[PDB]
């Protein structure tokens, strides 16, 4: 219904939950940018399994929700650009119109205040050493700032067997 | 026996044909299931991208105590114009005749509380653009209520470029600048046929 | 509609690459983003899958021509006299100047497709010892798969 | 295995052959009904005109 | 009675433009209206369809040649160093001086048919650098449609 | 009727073609059963040698 | 792993020999042991049975080539004057300087492979009477057959 619990984490919005740090959007922010899976190098048993391990193959369910009232205006267009080109759990805080060729899904606060995508493994290799950059843009600006919370959901995770192999 | 005929020995860029491997029997990197595999250029030029029409360049201004006035106005060549940077007016430009049916869509953006009545008015090629409500009104339209539909899609006629406008019919009713997004794309009978450079 | 498939908008033979030899030698390494005309269609789609073929040109000014293929991973000729283009193992093609010549080398990869990635090298000489000759040589993409199209670039 | 024989690489202006198309892969303007379509000259030099006698 | 049929009395070769290069560059637009022996059998129909071959010859006087097709609406070659020639999307074709080439362009249109109409242009160049070649270009229609019979022009 | 197209008369190093032999209507020498055939190479990397380690 | 088979690994064309003559001859006792490339992959088997394919180039720099095989057991010429070049029994080749010829020798030994073997020769004179000409001979392994891998060879 409106509780997904996955492990150990339980969430409310319409394997475990990570939740980055809340971004506060102010009517200046441009925007933030995530790589993954940069942004869960240092979330607790996935940062382990990710270093420790050679490499690794994994797919990801991304919920950015903000929390607000019914008064708020604008719109936050959260796009996931597989392979971008030119910083951790923090992100970096920062044409245009072409974006949304990617996979996309704009919240607007007149009528949305959640955005989910599911995100597979993409890659020219089918397994690879520990990709893909979730990007939130604030379009139309923040009239009434507002808390931005990312929430990343790693899923169908596999690593190599190496250093786990028996020689017998 | 045979008679070598006229144009032999010559090299056609376009002419596609068979020919000897520099390097035989190898084996190269198998191949594995990527997502997304783009089969024809004609299905990604179908996705709806923003029209720099005015990131400041892409917002339409919407603004209070304004009646009977023009929010905004377009030409729809393809070609040129707002539409030149689109995804497609950005793959136009690789073809000499794009023949088709056109998407156009708005979204407000203002607060859940603002209401407006708008009206979308598309001119057929060869006429002439409106310079009044009446006009507008007249011809083919969409009166668009912005509080109670946050999204209106439109979808222009066949043509082979005509003109499309905006006009306020109340003033925005905003609670105690805001903006509109307009995006662009092409029907599935939307065609491209000669190639350019 | 043929003319919007991806073998129909990028597999047409274009001039990569135009260098100029005496009688020492050039070598190109294999590089689609020397051409902004191909680089632009080539770099809105991430991977790409394409075999080649490789038609040559040759025409002299004031003799016979060996184009060597080099695979991946393989030296390139340093001189005139080296050892490498009397190699077996790198592929080559001797052609009368003034004609062309074709030859077709498979996806070459380490990855299932290419990255928008070493396609090899080329390297040219005049085997006559004891006149400047133009090459140019034009590439075709063959069998093409695209797999995840991006926005076009602006600048 | 073959022998070229005499009259090899000669132009014939009057040789109909096929030959390979400058941009290939093309779908050309339709072809639409237009009435009168004059399939011979034979049946064109059959229609009555004036002679200039005077 | 096979003399009397369109493709009989309009499908023939004749030389439809002559031209001279220099060792810089030609471009001819496509008008079969410039041969009055040709254009008074085509303007006795109003409507023509027809597909084309062009049968290129050239001879040299005192080498390489890039008769380069280029379909309506593409711009066409300002110098001899421009770069429409490199230009992937327009084709083209090199032969060695003496001899000749073949090629056969589509019907290229806008309306179903031409009414006696941008049939497209070639542009001629040779491609040596640092003679004078003579270029005779001879048309021939190709499956030809006619339309409606005109009184035959008198002036 | 025929039109040599691009790449004639070229020699490919790796292009593997049937040929003229030069003294054709010759039986050679006979194949006897020599044992130990090695038929791919990735049959004889598969023994076992000894590593120069120290 | 098409690429380990013995007719892969062992069958492709190397240049084996190079010469040069003038307007006398020269003749080359067929021996793979010259070059150290094919030598080293050849002699890790004691007995290999192969039948050739010899591609002939020809070259000139300041004209018709006789490249004439010499079956084993048969004299080679002395001079370019001699009675072996004008003899029926020993095939010969007449080319054109600046090409390429090719032919097939077929397995030509004694015992039922050879012992890494008596191959013949190849003798070389240009036709005319009353210029440079560079030989470049690539031979190509056909059918090959293998029987006794020994320890590669290290100095």
């Amino acid at each position: 219904v409106q509780q997904i619990t996955l492990g150990n984490s339980t969430i409310t919005t319409q394997c475990r939950f990570y939740t980055l740090d809340s971004k506060t959007w102010t009517t200046g922010s441009k925007g933030w940018c995530w790589k993954l899976p940069d942004a869960l190098k240092d979330m607790g048993v996935f940062g382990q399994n990710m270093f420790f391990h050679s490499l690794g193959r994994s797919g990801y369910t991304v919920h950015v929700q903000c929390n607000a009232t019914k008064f708020h205006s604008g719109c936050l267009l959260v796009v996931v650009i597989p392979e971008h080109q030119l910083p951790g759990e923090r992100g970096i805080d920062l044409l245009l119109g072409n974006l949304l060729i990617f996979p996309h899904q704009f919240i607007n606060l007149r009528t949305n205040n959640t955005a989910t995508i599911v995100i597979p493994y993409i890659n020219s290799v089918p397994i690879d050493s520990m990709n893909v950059s979730l990007m939130v843009i604030p379009i139309a600006p923040l009239t009434v700032s507002l808390p931005i919370t990312v929430t990343i959901a790693p899923m169908c995770t596999e690593f190599s067997g190496i250093r786990s192999k028996s020689i017998v | 026996p045979t008679t070598t005929l006229p144009g032999s020995g010559q090299f056609l860029t376009t002419d596609d044909r068979q020919s000897p491997s520099a390097l035989p029997n190898y084996e190269p990197t198998p191949r594995i299931h990527i997502p997304g595999k783009v089969h024809n250029l004609l299905e990604i030029i179908q996705v709806d991208t923003l029209i720099p029409m005015n990131v400041n360049s892409y917002l339409i201004p919407l603004n209070a105590n304004r009646q009977n006035e023009q929010v905004f106005g377009t030409n729809l060549f393809i070609g040129d114009g707002v539409f030149k940077t689109t995804l497609l007016g950005e793959i136009v430009q690789y073809y000499t005749h794009w023949s088709g049916s056109l998407r156009f869509s708005l979204m407000y953006t203002g607060p859940a509380l603002s209401s407006a009545k708008l009206i979308l008015a598309y001119t057929p090629p060869g006429a002439r653009g409106p310079q009044d409500r009446r006009e507008a009104m007249l011809g083919t339209h969409v009166v668009w209520d912005i509080g109670l539909q946050s999204t209106i899609v439109m979808t222009i006629p066949w043509t082979s470029a005509g003109f499309l406008s905006c006009w306020y019919q109340t003033s925005l009713i905003l609670p105690p600048q805001v903006y509109l997004l307009s995006f662009i794309s092409a029907c599935p009978d939307f065609k491209l046929r000669l190639m350019k450079d | 509609g043929s003319e919007t498939d991806v073998e129909c908008f990028l597999g047409r033979a274009a001039c990569v690459h135009v260098t100029e030899i005496q009688n020492l030698f050039n070598d190109w390494k294999i590089n689609l983003s020397s051409l902004v005309q191909l680089r632009k269609k080539l770099e809105l789609f991430t991977y790409v899958r394409f075999d080649s073929e490789y038609t040559i040109l040759a025409t002299a000014s004031q003799l016979v021509v060996q184009a060597m293929y080099v695979p991946p991973g393989a030296p390139n000729p340093k001189e005139w006299d080296d050892y490498t283009w009397q190699s077996a193992s790198n592929p080559s093609v001797f052609f009368k100047v003034g004609d062309t010549s074709r030859f077709s080398v498979p996806y070459v990869g380490l990855a299932s497709a290419y990255n928008c990635n070493h396609m090899g090298s080329m390297a040219f000489r005049i085997v006559n010892e004891h006149t400047l000759v133009k090459i140019r040589v034009y590439h075709r993409a063959k069998h093409v798969e695209a797999w995840i199209p991006r926005a076009p670039r602006a600048l």
